[PDB]
Formats: C-alpha cells, sequence, structure tokens
C-alpha cells in the first residue's frame, strides 16, 4: 500500500497474508471461517497446489507469522473463466483445513449482495503487506488506505487504460496517483461501507506502476463472482 | 439469449426461464438450481426466484422462522452458519412474494415456497447468514 | 534474496545447457526457487520449480520430459539441466521466488537473468 498508514489491531479483521513455503505472497479476505477470497494470478501453476499455501490471520507484523502459526489451505480454486494474459476474472478461493476463531482481531468481511447502489466515486479502503513505495519490498506491518471508485468509463479513457477495464473488473485510486496498492498487495480486499456495514467489492487484481498518475489499481469484481463463490461453497458443504 | 432466455452461467445452453429453479436440472452443469436464493440490498431482503412468475420476489414473512432461515443460508452455501433475521416493510418496489408451504414436504428451500399476491404479516424476510461487516 | 541466473549460451537444436541460480540471502525465503523465460515480444513463461527440500518439483508442459531442476543445498543454487533443446526455447531465463514471479504489475521489470539462443 503507497500512500496510507498502518493499520490498528482490529481495523481490518477480515485481512490475510496468505503464505508460500512461509513467506508472504499475496493477500485475502475472510468470508467464512473456512472460506478466503483472493486473486487468481496468486495461484496460478504450480501455487494451484494447496500444499503450498498457509494463511495467517490476526496478525499485523510479518514477523510474527511463524512456521506453524499459520492456518493450513486444503483448496485452491481459481475462476474458470480466468484469463492470466487479460487478466479478466481474476478471483480465487481458498478453503482452510480447519476454521478460524473469529474474535476481536479475526472477523469476516460481507459479501456485496444485489443492489448495492454504491455511489460512482464510493469511499473505499485498501490494505495489505504490499510495498509502500514503487519497486519497494514487502512491508512488516499492515497498511491500509482510503481509495475512491473510478468510473469505469473513466478509467477506460485512452490516457488510462484504454479499453482494457472489463465488466469484470473495478478501478479505485486516484488518477493524480500517490495513493495506491502495490506488489504484494494482489489478492487483498478493497472494501466499502455502507449501511453501517463493511462489504468486499474488490480483490486487488493489477497495475501499471504504483501510484503513478492516470495509472490508478485495478481490482476484480466481486459482485460479478458472487454466484460463483456461492456455487463453490454449496458444492463443498454437501 | 434469445426471448429473454437465462443462460447457464457461460455454457453456452440458453433454458426459458419457466424452468428455472423449478427442480429440475435442466443445465449442463445444474446452474438453474443451485442459485435459486439470494439476499437483496444492503439491508438483507430475502429473495426467491419463482419458476412461475420468472423473477426474482422477497419471501414474506408468514410463517417464517430461524428453522427456514438456516435452510436458506445453507442453500447459499453458508453451511451451519446463521446471524439475525428480522421482518421488515418492503422498500424493493415489489409487487408479489414467495410465501411458505408450512405443509410442502422434504424439498428444497425455494421449492417450500409457492407465488403469492400478498403477506398477511405485511412484512418480509430479512435474513443475515453471517456476522460480518464489523471492525473498530 | 538476491538472485543471479547464469549459464546461458547459444547452442544447436538438440543440444543441452546447464543453468545455474545463485542465491544470497535466508534460506527461509527459497523453499521455493522457480525458473521462468521470456522471448522478445512474448509474454513471460514460467517453466520450472522446486522445493527446498527437493521432495517436490514443477515442470511446464512445454518443457517436461526435456528439463531437470535440481538443488545443491550446501552451496543454495538452483540448476536448470535443459536437454533436446528447441528453436522455440530462445528466451532470457530468470530464477526468483514466489514473492517475485506473482506480479501485481504483470510487465514490471524488476525480475537479471541469462540469454539462451537455440538457433543452426
Ligand atoms: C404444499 O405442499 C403440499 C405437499 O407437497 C401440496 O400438496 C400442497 O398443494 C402445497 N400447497 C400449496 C399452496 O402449494
Ligand atoms: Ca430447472
Amino acid at each position: 500500500i503507497v500512500g496510507g498508514e498502518s493499520a490498528l489491531p482490529g481495523a481490518w479483521p477480515w485481512q490475510v497474508s496468505l503464505h508460500v513455503q512461509n513467506v508472504h505472497v499475496c493477500g485475502g479476505s475472510i468470508i467464512t471461517p473456512e472460506w478466503i477470497v483472493t486473486a487468481a494470478h496468486c495461484v496460478e501453476k504450480p501455487l494451484n497446489n494447496p500444499w503450498h499455501w498457509t494463511a495467517f490471520a490476526g496478525i499485523l507484523r510479518q514477523s510474527f507469522m511463524f512456521y506453524g502459526a499459520g492456518y493450513q489451505v486444503e483448496k485452491v480454486i481459481s475462476h474458470p473463466n480466468y484469463d492470466s494474459k487479460t487478466k479478466n476474472n481474476d478471483i480465487a478461493l481458498m478453503k482452510l483445513q480447519k476454521p478460524l476463531t473469529f474474535n476481536d482481531l479475526v472477523k469476516p468481511v460481507c459479501l456485496p449482495n444485489p443492489g448495492m447502489m454504491l455511489q460512482p466515486e464510493q469511499l473505499c479502503w485498501i490494505s495489505g503487506w504490499g510495498a509502500t513505495e514503487e519497486k519497494g519490498k514487502t512491508s512488516e506491518v499492515l497498511n491500509a488506505a482510503k481509495v475512491l471508485l473510478i468510473e469505469t468509463q473513466r478509467c477506460n479513457s485512452r490516457y488510462v487504460y484504454d479499453n482494457l477495464i472489463t465488466p469484470a473488473m473495478i478501478c479505485a485510486g486516484f488518477l493524480q496517483g500517490n495513493v495506491d496498492s502495490c506488489q504484494g498487495d494482489s489478492g487483498g480486499p478493497l472494501v466499502t461501507s455502507k449501511n453501517n456495514i463493511w462489504w468486499l467489492i474488490g480483490d486487488t487484481s493489477w497495475g501499471s506502476g504504483c501510484a503513478k498518475a492516470y495509472r490508478p489499481g485495478v481490482y476484480g469484481n466481486v459482485m460479478v463472482f458472487t454466484d460463483w463463490i456461492y456455487r463453490q461453497m454449496r458444492a463443498d458443504g454437501e | 439469449c434469445s426471448n429473454s432466455g437465462i443462460e447457464c452461467d457461460s455454457s453456452g445452453t440458453c433454458i426459458n426461464p419457466s424452468n428455472w429453479c423449478d427442480g429440475v436440472s435442466h443445465c449442463p452443469g445444474g446452474e438453474d438450481e443451485n442459485r435459486c436464493v439470494r439476499l437483496y440490498g444492503p439491508n438483507f431482503i430475502l429473495q426467491v426466484y419463482s419458476s412461475q412468475r420468472k423473477s426474482w420476489h422477497p419471501v414474506c414473512q408468514d410463517d417464517w422462522n430461524e428453522n427456514y432461515g438456516r435452510a436458506a443460508c445453507r442453500d447459499m452455501g453458508y453451511k451451519n452458519n446463521f446471524y439475525s433475521s428480522q421482518g421488515i416493510v418492503d422498500d424493493s418496489g415489489s409487487t408479489s412474494f414467495m410465501k411458505l408451504n408450512t405443509s410442502a414436504g422434504n424439498v428444497d428451500i425455494y421449492k417450500k415456497l409457492y407465488h403469492s399476491d400478498a403477506c398477511s404479516s405485511k412484512a418480509v424476510v430479512s435474513l443475515r447468514c453471517i456476522a460480518c461487516g464489523v471492525n473498530l | 534474496v538476491q538472485l543471479q541466473a547464469s549459464g546461458g549460451g547459444f547452442v544447436q537444436p538438440g543440444g543441452s545447457l546447464r543453468l545455474s541460480c545463485a542465491a544470497s540471502g535466508k534460506v527461509v525465503e527459497q523453499g521455493l526457487m522457480g525458473w521462468f523465460r521470456q522471448a522478445p515480444g512474448k509474454e513471460r513463461e514460467f517453466v520450472s520449480a522446486i522445493q527446498y527440500d527437493t521432495k517436490l518439483e514443477y515442470y511446464a508442459d512445454s518443457v517436461k520430459g526435456r528439463f531437470t531442476i535440481s538443488r545443491d543445498n550446501s552451496k543454495n543454487t538452483v540448476y536448470l539441466q535443459m536437454n533436446s533443446l528447441r528453436a522455440e526455447d530462445t528466451a532470457t531465463y530468470y530464477c526468483a521466488t514466489p514473492q517475485m514471479w506473482v506480479q501485481r504489475d504483470r510487465d514490471d521489470r524488476w525480475y537479471q537473468g541469462t540469454q539462451v539462443t537455440v538457433s543452426s
């Protein structure tokens, strides 16, 4: 996260750090005690193997994410229509081997319902352990920042992303830059508050540079994917 | 699709809306029978797709209780999760409802509801399947 | 962790090469090491990966059976033995960790490698 601030304990209790061989690789968002929403570009081969992945919840610092303090991942499911070249349908699910214990530090975020009626420049938050500067290293501390939705019409203009933003993507950030997601934030939450509830509306998907002007962050449009998400959870339960 | 047909996800198979959520799996992956329950809007109005009317309708509060709400949550994939439920005034502009058949038998939750033009309780079910979206 | 790939060169079709990946940094961050390649104008392609204990390896379909990935842990060096090379294998080959190869910016280029050319 570029241009944000450190997060307090419990500020973003759905945020998890997803590790490959005990090293942070991607962020994710808790939606049930066992299901985590993340990005499909985090789990392309050979990272489609759940054996590699552990999730860390309720822990703000990478150095406190010890081998054995994490939840082993049992299943990794990428969106069936994920296209890596275009980044289209960039969403995935991870199922944990055992349920999380919800408390003050670990809580789920709500899946968005049809008819949220979000504002064109809805106020949102991003969080993650990504770099705080372009070309920077993974952040030791969980950060978070305020970003605004950017209408897909404006984001697809010739001087921004030039018709690369599909209906499965949403833009957020600032056309003037300075505040953005960055390398290491992939898969993490883009959330918004409405009716006094925090909703998961995006997962950090791609970008060009970090916090550069006319290159805002692009996120998977979670609203489009909820039918697929419910189908996955329903099929798992019985 | 043609003639207001509904596409089975992205499979290229379109079926008549009267066969959407009708208890028989007509789609290649059963897409027509596994997304028949949803929560609408920021106030979680419980809606069920009616195969008779070919549209979504809010669930009438009549005879509804937590057992039925938990079945709805399970149909959406929430397994044993349940948080809250309330009868509220409808504000989604609905002109009819899905009403509970108390003697419906042991079927899917959406097949225990039939289309009805009025709720006796004058309220629709608001359903929350999991305690989510709260921070500091 | 800092990585330095080497061992590339120009070879004939059917020839062989052996690439090395020297790593410096904490070994606890090298539990999964990978090789990927990129030809001019083409998208980068993942090639192979290996677990630190060598109990698990991975190969892309395009190189399976012809490439072999291995490790020498007394030197923290990852090797890529490339046999039966074809012209379609021409690219710059890089080694990386998951925290490096999983990129929010797909066209970012902070990933230095070794050039491999196959041509008669
Ligand atoms: C309720 O279900 C029973 C048992 O299947 C059926 O006989 C009856 O007609 C149903 N009632 C309504 C109003 O559809
Ligand atoms: Ca049907």
